C-alpha cells in the first residue's frame, strides 16, 4: 500500500522548530 | 550443582533462568530437558528479544520451526525497542523457518508466514539501505541527520 | 494432526518418503514442507549433549516446575526419578532426556505398550535416530533412480547437498565438513553398544529383555543406515586421502568378525574403485605411493583381500600407452611384484574369506530343500558369526552384489595369465600328489562369480551376446578337461546363470555342439556309472552327479526346447538312466535330485507325455 503526496512534507533539508 | 538442580523452589529456580540467560550460559540452560523452562519462556517472550530468541531456539532443536517464525514475526511488527537490523535477522530466520516442513500445520499456514515475512523483509531492506545512505550523504545537515536516524532505526515503515 | 512433536515429524515423514519411492507422487507438496520445518535435524545426524551438572544439581533441588522452550509443566517425585534414571544409563542432559519423556506423557504410549515411563525414554530416543537416518537414505536412493521424473530426481539430490552434506546450492555461496561428522557418528555407535553389554552383561550376570533387543536393532539399523550414506556421498567423489588412511587404519585395528564388517566391506570397495581403478582422481603419481602405502594387520586375511582387489583395480592402467604416459618405467618387475602379491593373498585366504562373507550375508532362516548341500562342500575356517538376530536389507546386498560383479570384470580383464599359471599349478599339484586334496581357490573363485551373478539376468546376458568378449572367453575356456570340482562349479555356475528362459536357452544352445563339455559325455559317465552299480562310489561322483541332476531341472524348468529335446530324444535316453540309478544302492540325495528332475521335465506335459509316463512308472514299478 503506497500512497504519494507531494503536498504536505517535512522539508529534509531543514531543521525541527 | 548437585545441591542446585536437587531443589524444588520454584521461585529459586526462576531466579536462575534469568541468571543463566545473565550471565550468557546458553550452554547450561540450553541443556534442560524440562519444559518449565519453555514455560517460563513463554510467558516472558513477547517481552524481550533475548527471552524470545532463547524460546525460538528451543522450538527449532525440536524441529517446531513453524512456532518460532511465529514468533520471531510478531516481534519484528513489535513496538518494543529493538533495532531495524536487528528486525532484519528476525524477519530473515522467520523466512527461513516457515519455508520448512513442520509437522501439524498446514502447508497454507507455512506459505502465508513465509509470505508475510519475506515481504516485511524487503521492505526493512529498503529502509537500511535508505537509513545508511542518509547518514553518510555528505549533503545533509547534521541536525537533520539525528532525526532520521530516530525514525527509521526502529519499526519497519511503511512503503 | 499438525502440531506433532519430533518422534510424530520424523515418523510421517518417512510414510512420505517411502510413497515418492513407490511411485506416488500425491504428496509432493506436503513433502517439501518437511524439509524446511526439521533443517536443524538433517544438519547434525547423531549429537548427544553431554551429561552437565548445573541441570543435574537444578533438577533435584526444586523438582516443582519446568519450563521447557515456551510450555510449562510440573515436576513430581515420581517423574523427576525417571529422569536421572534415562539421563544416567544414556549419559543424555537433563533439559534433553526430561523433553523425551514428556513426549511419552502426552502421546500416552505407557498404555500402548504397558512399560514403565522411564524405559520408554530409551525407545522414543532411538526411534529418533532411526528415522532421522533411515530418511536420508531414501532421499539419496531416490535422487538416484532412473525410473522417475528427471526433475525431481534432481530436486532430492540438490536438497540432500544442503540439508545432509551441509553443501550450499549452485545459487548460493569454520563449519566441518560431512565425513569427519559421519565418522565421528558412527563412533559414538560402537561405544555406546560396547558400554552397553559390559553395563547389561553385569547385572545380568526381566521386562528389559525384548527392550534391550530393539535397542540393539535399532543401533544395527542406525550404523548400517550411516555406512550407506557413507558409501553414497562417497560416491559423489567427495573424499580426500586422509579419510582413506583413517579408514584403512580402523580396518587394521579390527578385532572381531561380525556384521559391521560386512557392512564396511562396500565403503573399502568404494573407495579402492575411486581411487585405485582409473574411474575416478586419475592421479598417476598418487596411486603409485597408495600401492606402497597399502602393499600390524590383526587379521591377516582382511589384508590378503584388499591387497587383491587393490591389485586388480589399479592394473587396469598398465593396458596400453596411449592414453596415460608411462615413460621410464619397468613392466616386467611390476608384474612379477603383482603376481607373487596376488599369489601371497590367496594363499593367505582371500577369496575364502570373500566366499564366507557372501554366505554369511544372503544368509536365510530357510531354503528351499531342491538344493540342499550346494556349495557347502569346501573347507571353511574362518570363524562364523554369532547367529544373532541381525537381519540383513537389500540395498546392502545389491551393492554387494554390483561390487563383485565389477571385481569379477576386473579381474577377469586384467589378470587372465594369473588364472592360467594358477589352474595349471592346481593341475600339476594334483597330478604329483592326488591323494592330497590342493588348494580350492579357482573352485572358490567360481563360486563368488555365481553367487554374485544370482536373480541379475541383466548382467548374465553379457555371456550370451558377444560370445567373443573376454567373459565368453573364459566361459568356453573353463570347459575344457579338468577335475570333478571344476566341473561341479561350472555346472553350478550355469545352474545359477539361468534366472530366465533367455539364459537358459543360451545355455542350452552353448553346451551342446553346433573340447568343450557336451551332453554326450555326461550321459556317456551317467551310464557307466550306472553299469557300475548295477554291475564303489566316491563323494565326488555323487557331487557330479548331484550336480547334472539340478542343472538338467534347472534347464528343464527355465527352457522349453531342451524339455521337448530330451525328453523325447533317442540318442540320450535320460529317464532309463535315472531309473536305473535310482533303483540302485544310492543315497537318498540322488533320489531326490532325480525325483525333482522328473518334476521339472513334467512341469508342463500332454497326453501322450502323461501315457508314456505312466507306462514308464508301471514297468518300473511292476
Amino acid at each position: 500500500k503506497l500512497v504519494i503526496n507531494k503536498d504536505m512534507r517535512t522539508d529534509l533539508f531543514s531543521p525541527p522548530n | 550443582y548437585n545441591v542446585v538442580n536437587d531443589s524444588s523452589d520454584e521461585v529459586f529456580h526462576f531466579d536462575m533462568y534469568e541468571w543463566y540467560i545473565e550471565k550468557g550460559w546458553t550452554d547450561r540452560i540450553l541443556s534442560i530437558d524440562s519444559p518449565h523452562v519453555i514455560t517460563y519462556l513463554q510467558r516472558l517472550a513477547e517481552t524481550d528479544f533475548r527471552h524470545a530468541e532463547l524460546l525460538c531456539r528451543f522450538y527449532t532443536t525440536r524441529s517446531r520451526f513453524f512456532e518460532a517464525a511465529q514468533v520471531q514475526t510478531n516481534l519484528a511488527k513489535s513496538d518494543l525497542n529493538i533495532s531495524l537490523k536487528d528486525r532484519i535477522i528476525l524477519l530473515s530466520r522467520a523466512k527461513g523457518n516457515a519455508s520448512v516442513n513442520t509437522i501439524g500445520i498446514s502447508r497454507q499456514q507455512q506459505q502465508q508466514l513465509n509470505h508475510e515475512a519475506s515481504e516485511l523483509l524487503e521492505i526493512a531492506h529498503i529502509q537500511d539501505d535508505l537509513l545508511e545512505r542518509l547518514v553518510a550523504d555528505p549533503r545533509i545537515p547534521e541536525e537533520r541527520k539525528a532525526e532520521i536516524e530516530e525514525f527509521l532505526d526502529g519499526p519497519i515503515r511503511t512503503l | 494432526m499438525t502440531d506433532l512433536r519430533k518422534l510424530e515429524a520424523l515418523q510421517a515423514l518417512h510414510a512420505e518418503l517411502v510413497a515418492v519411492r513407490q511411485h506416488r507422487f500425491e504428496g509432493l507438496q506436503v513433502l517439501e514442507t518437511l524439509l524446511e520445518e526439521q533443517t536443524d535435524a538433517f544438519k547434525a545426524l547423531i549429537a548427544k549433549p553431554a551429561r552437565d551438572t548445573k541441570d543435574r544439581e537444578a533438577l533435584g533441588k526444586e523438582p516443582k516446575k519446568l519450563k521447557i522452550g515456551e510450555e510449562e509443566y510440573s515436576l513430581n517425585e515420581d517423574f523427576v526419578n525417571d529422569c536421572l534414571k534415562l539421563a544416567d544409563e544414556l549419559d543424555l542432559n537433563e533439559k534433553e532426556s526430561a523433553r523425551i519423556l514428556i513426549d511419552c506423557d502426552a502421546e500416552g504410549d505407557v498404555e500402548t505398550q504397558s512399560r514403565p515411563l522411564w524405559e520408554c525414554g530409551v525407545i522414543r530416543f532411538h526411534q529418533e535416530r532411526k528415522y532421522l537416518l533411515d530418511c536420508m537414505r531414501l532421499i539419496l536412493e531416490i535422487a538416484a533412480d532412473e525410473d522417475i521424473d528427471a526433475g525431481l530426481q534432481e530436486s532430492f539430490g540438490v536438497a540432500a547437498e544442503d540439508k545432509i552434506f551441509g553443501i550450499p546450492p549452485p545459487w548460493e555461496r569454520q563449519v566441518k565438513k560431512f565425513i569427519p561428522r559421519c565418522m565421528e557418528a558412527m563412533k559414538g555407535v560402537r561405544s555406546m553398544l560396547q558400554c552397553m553389554a559390559d553395563k547389561a552383561n553385569a547385572r545380568n550376570m526381566l521386562d528389559n529383555q525384548e527392550t534391550l533387543d530393539f535397542s540393539r536393532l535399532s543401533l544395527v539399523e542406525q550404523h548400517e543406515c550411516l555406512a550407506s550414506i557413507l558409501h553414497a556421498a562417497v560416491q559423489r567423489h567427495h573424499a580426500t586421502i586422509a579419510d582413506f588412511q583413517d579408514f584403512i587404519k580402523i580396518l587394521r585395528k579390527w578385532d572381531k568378525y561380525d556384521h559391521f564388517l560386512i557392512h564396511l566391506i562396500p565403503v573399502l570397495a568404494a573407495y579402492i574403485t575411486e581411487f585405485g581403478s582409473p574411474e575416478g582422481m586419475g592421479d598417476l603419481q598418487q596411486a603409485r605411493r597408495l600401492n606402497d602405502f597399502i602393499c600390524s594387520w590383526a587379521l591377516p586375511v582382511l589384508g590378503a583381500a584388499v591387497r587383491a582387489w587393490w591389485i586388480a583395480e589399479h592394473n587396469g592402467f598398465y593396458l596400453d600407452d596411449t592414453v596415460q604416459d608411462l615413460r621410464g618405467i619397468n613392466l616386467d618387475e611390476e608384474d612379477e611384484q603383482r603376481t607373487k602379491q596376488f599369489l601371497d593373498a590367496l594363499k593367505e585366504g582371500a577369496f575364502d574369506f570373500i566366499l564366507s562373507v557372501a554366505a554369511d550375508c544372503k544368509a536365510q532362516e530357510w531354503q528351499d530343500p531342491s538344493q540342499l548341500g550346494a556349495r557347502q562342500w569346501l573347507q571353511r575356517k574362518i570363524p562364523s558369526l554369532p547367529s544373532e538376530p541381525f537381519p540383513f536389507s537389500h540395498f546392502l546386498q545389491h551393492s554387494l552384489m554390483v561390487h563383485l560383479e565389477g571385481f569379477v570384470d576386473a579381474t577377469i580383464s586384467n589378470l587372465p595369465d594369473v588364472l592360467r599359471k594358477l589352474r595349471t599349478e592346481e593341475d600339476e599339484q594334483r597330478q604329483l600328489r592326488p591323494n592330497h586334496e590342493q588348494d580350492m581357490d579357482l573352485e572358490r573363485f567360481l563360486i563368488i562369480i555365481s553367487y554374485a551373478y544370482e536373480g541379475r539376468p541383466d548382467a548374465a546376458m553379457s555371456f550370451w551376446e558377444d560370445p567373443d568378449s573376454n567373459l565368453a572367453g573364459f566361459l568356453q575356456w573353463a570347459s575344457r578337461r579338468a577335475s570333478t570340482p571344476l566341473v561341479s562349479a561350472f555346472c553350478e555356475m550355469l545352474r545359477c546363470l539361468a534366472d530366465n528362459e533367455e539364459c537358459a536357452t543360451a545355455a542350452h544352445n552353448f553346451l551342446l555342439d553346433e573340447q568343450s563339455l557336451t551332453w554326450s559325455q555326461i550321459f556317456k559317465e551317467l551310464e557307466y556309472f550306472t553299469t557300475k552299480v548295477c554291475s564303489e562310489i566316491e563323494p565326488e561322483s555323487a557331487l557330479m552327479l548331484e550336480c547334472y541332476l539340478r542343472l538338467i531341472a534347472k534347464l528343464a524348468t527355465e527352457s522349453e526346447i531342451a524339455r521337448k529335446r530330451l525328453i523325447m530324444d533317442e540318442d540320450f535316453n535320460l529317464v532309463d538312466t535315472i531309473l536305473k540309478l535310482s533303483v540302485g544302492v544310492i543315497p537318498h540325495r540322488l533320489r531326490a535330485c532325480i525325483f525333482y528332475v522328473l518334476k521339472a521335465l513334467m512341469i508342463r506335459k500332454t497326453h501322450e507325455e502323461l501315457d508314456a509316463m505312466w507306462r514308464w512308472v508301471e514297468a518300473w514299478m511292476t
